RNA sequence: GAAGCUGAGGCCAGUUUGACUGGAGGUGUUCGCCAUCUCCCUCAGUAAAAACUAG
DNA sequence: CAAGACCAATCTTTACACTCTGTGAAGTTTTT
DNA sequence: CAAGACCAATCTTTACACTCTGTGAAGTTTTT
RNA sequence: GAAGCUGAGGCCAGUUUGACUGGAGGUGUUCGCCAUCUCCCUCAGUAAAAACUAG
């Protein structure tokens, strides 16, 4: 049964009291404006952040909760989904002989409001909110979407960092999963997909993956809906591949199995943090040089403990970076038992830097006491 | 050991389902409707196609993926050990050697060969089962001797 | 009339047949086995495959080729007189002319519908299915809805 | 049960007497020498034409009759083969809207050797004829093939007007056959191929057959054994397509019927003759200026008698010209009989062009009477 | 480099002071000489396979 | 210029030994 | 630069009339 | 036209008479900074979703 949304559903349980107003008034429910959305820059890439204070938000995140988290999707999409992980995307491909990744240049950028309406009309009864003014799917893209400032020609736009946006990217994106996945199992490939980030995996020997032919359907089939292939990013290799860090390897021929390890560069920060705790650098150069987190001036809330204020929370962010690390190796461990996959030798290694994690985290606590 | 573990995909009652770590007798409990006889259906389809045998493709889960696949990872140490000594000159034994562990053990070099000799024997086939939305089928290894013989 | 031609190309036992110019009472006749069941075994196949049914693909000819085609051409000249008119109106008839004839008459400009309309009414359909060597089945016409009223 | 040739099998029924002395006397069956093949110009082409008396012509006629005809083929091969017409070429593709034509250039001479050892191997058996020198499929592919003398370079060669190299050439040419048809039914195009020239049509209402991609992909697959498609003859057309005056149109959309009908071009010759007759021309110029069929004064046998044997041959020549394009027409209208696909109003103009011509053949043979 | 193209000449017309290009029109069109209606000569050289001899 | 997709047929696939268990020390038309 | 292949779900598909028959004239990591 | 790229500066080293480029080595390699072994400072600004808290 899949689900429907109706006039009692986005007043009841989704509006609850955000456009209270709106609905007992008959009136138009409006744009998201630009006094309610900050602009960050980060690196080129410009983010957009709703303040929490606007129903809007509140509303965004009702819709995620109960709305948008319903809809099925596609197996390919490993990303922003209930019990999807990074590790799960780079899986399916220790089968493979030989690699290749591809990128989406500006996913969400790219993506065509009328696709989203289109992907959501199905799942959204067709009524009149608001008298016969505003359409039900209306409003609710009106709280979903947004009209970039800098970039009025485009129009209506899903921009980074709204809460719903993921969900709705993966939504809106199912259907070329479909279609990819069909070309790819097709041809005898393994496919998955993270965000934007493709990985193909060929458990065959030949060179499909290597030529030019399957970058040219790929693209082709991209070109559909009007996404566009990243050729800086692309990489095609065999018996080995490296994707930011974790290498999947697979020496063998008919019927073998590869395995997926974090090499050396991945390892180099949290190496680096474990040595300079052994040497007993200071806490807050240890934080500075490596963990790039720093205590700015216009930060401290009181100036009545400001000595001990700046140690306590050194302290408690060493701590929570060494925590951190602690847990994302523990996730790379529980994906090892239960998959049976990552290299044991490497195994080992994590054994060995968990352990000393454990034991520089004990012996920071113990000293917090002194 | 025998069967190193036993992956569905999108087939039947499963989303994704991995079962590994079989021990001498497993027993399987749940509720009714559950899936229990669906692991039964699987594997017999599974084998079915083994033999290349001509039945309907089992109906997938969730439509919205394009493919439903079906993973069996054969454990061929104690094989392996059997068809690698030189004693066993016998002509199953050939076909076993000349089918199965032959073109894996040609691809490794001699230090690497050596050292799964030597070492604590750990070899494994993995054969996988694509059944794609049009009833098509597709194979990870395309030589059918291969399959008939596991 | 009712079938204008049915035609076989590389399944069971016809390599490239034809039947046409059918009446109302058609004998067959014939050595021990030439076929004649085979016709209906095609006939069969096709029609569970018109219903959408899931049923194993015939087997080809020869291995030679690729494909193995069944032509059916249903004569709708009679249906065509039912539907067209403007007194039957019923929900029936609207699904017919919604599904077959209309699209077919889109295409077609006043000169050549009142060419039609005027002139000895002859109108067929003609459906193709054709099984590749995996096993997968692909229409001449893609929508489920023609082949289910078919 | 497929066939099998052993040497008692070259040796009894396929050699009979052309190679007795070398399987008596046990010495290698030689190369076809130049002395045996004259070198043909017609237009840019070039023929070889082998000499009857030599035994390599008599061994490659019975190789025809007895071996090369029970080699199983593939049903998209339209030429050369028993059964086969150029209408049943252009026949499957009356159920298609939108038409495709490819072409193989040098389809005869790009033939590999090397492929058609391949091919033939597994239907004759590996053997020792002559002593432990030549094999019997060495001996086989000597009588088959050819050394061009013109082009040393390539070496042997299956050359046009070799008797044998019509069949040689669709078995070594099924593989890409088999190949081309398993791409085409998936992708849902109807395929049919003559000697060299390639149609394809699409049923559906689609624009695959007009786009580059279906070019790039044929390409690709004819790259496998070196073939190349031929830029110039490509065509794609939507409806309607002419191929050599024979003209498949198809205005319907689902489910609709084509109908195939030869054009005023390819009939206007015969009309010309026709026009002539009745405007009482004289014979000798009706063969000259339309049948291009003259009376070299070389080529007369006898001078006893010259004026009378002019006009008997004129008179024969016109005879054997109106027959045969009487019996073209009749197996145009045996077609349609048969298959019901030929244009109703054109098969009124064809049974009108075959009365004339009746008639036409009629009066010329009273008139040889006085 | 890869691709593609057509037998050898002689008057007459069109472009050239001196040699090169075509030898029914109408209509439509995907502009392909593609489709449909009506009504220049000479001389060489011309392999092979299949279909087809209305009813 | 160059490339993934390179027919379908074709041959005993069921155990060995030391180890009673372990696997090892003179027509038309088409292609042309 | 530009293009074939543009998810899977989603709604009474069984007769009409004049004509008894014919249909029509404060964490890590990843995407980023 | 289409494609792609990175926060703002200040000493020190390398290329420059006066400003620009890097701040472990070894080994192998598909040459990708890709893999494996051993051992510079400051100041801004830093949205979202999911996985993961060994046993
Ligand atoms: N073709 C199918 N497509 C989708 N789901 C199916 C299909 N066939 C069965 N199922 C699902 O799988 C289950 C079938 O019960 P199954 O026999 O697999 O369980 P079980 O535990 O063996 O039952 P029991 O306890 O009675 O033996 C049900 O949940 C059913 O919905
Ligand atoms: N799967 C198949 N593949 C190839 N040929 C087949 C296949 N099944 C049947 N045939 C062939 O078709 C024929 C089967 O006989 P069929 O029943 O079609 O004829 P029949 O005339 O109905 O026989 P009968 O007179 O006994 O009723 C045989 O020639 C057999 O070789």
């Amino acid at each position: 049964k899949m689900i429907l949304v109706d006039k009692v559903f986005y007043e009841k349980i989704l509006s609850v009291e955000s456009f209270k107003e709106n609905i007992i008034t008959q009136s138009a429910i409006p744009k998201i404006s630009n006094k309610e959305v900050r602009l960050i820059s980060s690196g080129s890439k410009i983010f957009y952040a709703i303040n929490n204070t606007s129903p809007h938000s509140h509303v965004q995140l009702r819709l995620n909760r109960f709305f948008l988290s319903h809809i099925p999707l596609n197996s390919a999409a490993k990303a922003f989904v209930r019990g999807g992980s990074y590790l799960k995307y780079l899986e399916p491909h220790i089968y493979g002989s030989s690699y290749c990744r591809l990128d989406i240049s500006s996913f969400f950028n790219n993506i065509s409001f009328d696709d989203v309406k289109q992907s959501l009309s199905p799942y959204i009864k067709d009524e009149y909110l608001i008298g016969t003014e505003q359409k039900l799917i209306d409003a609710i893209l009106n709280s979903v979407g947004y009209e970039s400032p800098i970039r009025k020609d485009k129009g209506m736009i899903i921009p980074m960092g709204f809460r719903t946006s993921p969900a709705i990217s993966n939504i809106v994106f199912r259907k070329m999963d479909l279609l990819i996945q069909d070309f790819c199992a097709k041809k005898g490939v393994i496919y998955s997909r993270y965000a934007d980030d493709m990985l193909f995996s060929n458990p065959r020997e030949s060179k499909l993956l290597m030529s030019d032919y399957f970058i040219d359907e790929i693209s082709s089939l991209l070109s559909i809906m009007g996404f566009n292939i990243n050729q800086s990013k692309y990489i095609s290799r065999e018996k080995e591949i490296s994707i930011n860090g974790y290498v999947i390897e697979n020496k063998g021929g008919n019927g073998s199995i590869g395995t997926i390890r974090l090499s050396k560069s991945k390892l180099n920060t949290v190496l680096k943090v474990t040595h300079a705790l052994a040497q007993n650098i200071p806490y807050k150069n240890i934080c500075n040089k490596y963990i790039k987190v720093r205590l700015k001036e216009k930060n401290i809330k009181y100036e009545s403990k400001k000595d001990e204020f700046e140690k306590k929370y050194y302290r408690d962010q060493l701590i929570n970076y060494l925590g951190g690390y602690r847990s994302y190796l523990i996730s790379l461990v529980k994906f090892h038992s239960e998959y049976k996959c990552v290299n044991s030798d490497f195994i080992i290694q994590i054994n060995g830097i968990l352990n000393d994690i454990q034991n520089h985290i004990q012996k920071i606590k113990k000293n917090r006491r002194l | 050991m025998t069967i190193e573990s036993i992956r569905v995909k999108n087939l039947l009652s499963f989303d994704d389902v991995i079962l590994r770590d079989f021990r001498d007798i497993n027993c399987i409990i749940g509720r009714n409707n559950v899936g229990k006889s669906n692991l039964l259906k699987v594997i017999r389809y599974f084998y079915a196609k083994l033999e290349n045998k001509k039945v309907i493709p089992l109906d997938f889960h969730t439509n919205y993926n394009a493919v439903g696949e079906i993973t069996f990872t054969f454990d061929t140490t104690r094989i392996k050990k059997i068809v690698t000594s030189r004693k066993n000159n016998g002509r199953f034994h050939k076909h076993i050697y000349n089918t199965l562990f032959k073109s894996s053990s040609v691809k490794l070099n001699f230090e690497e060969l050596i050292a799964r000799k030597n070492s604590t024997n750990k070899s494994f086939f993995s054969l996988t089962l694509t059944i794609c939305k049009d009833d098509s089928v597709m194979w990870s290894v395309d030589d059918p001797k291969v399959r008939s013989l596991l």
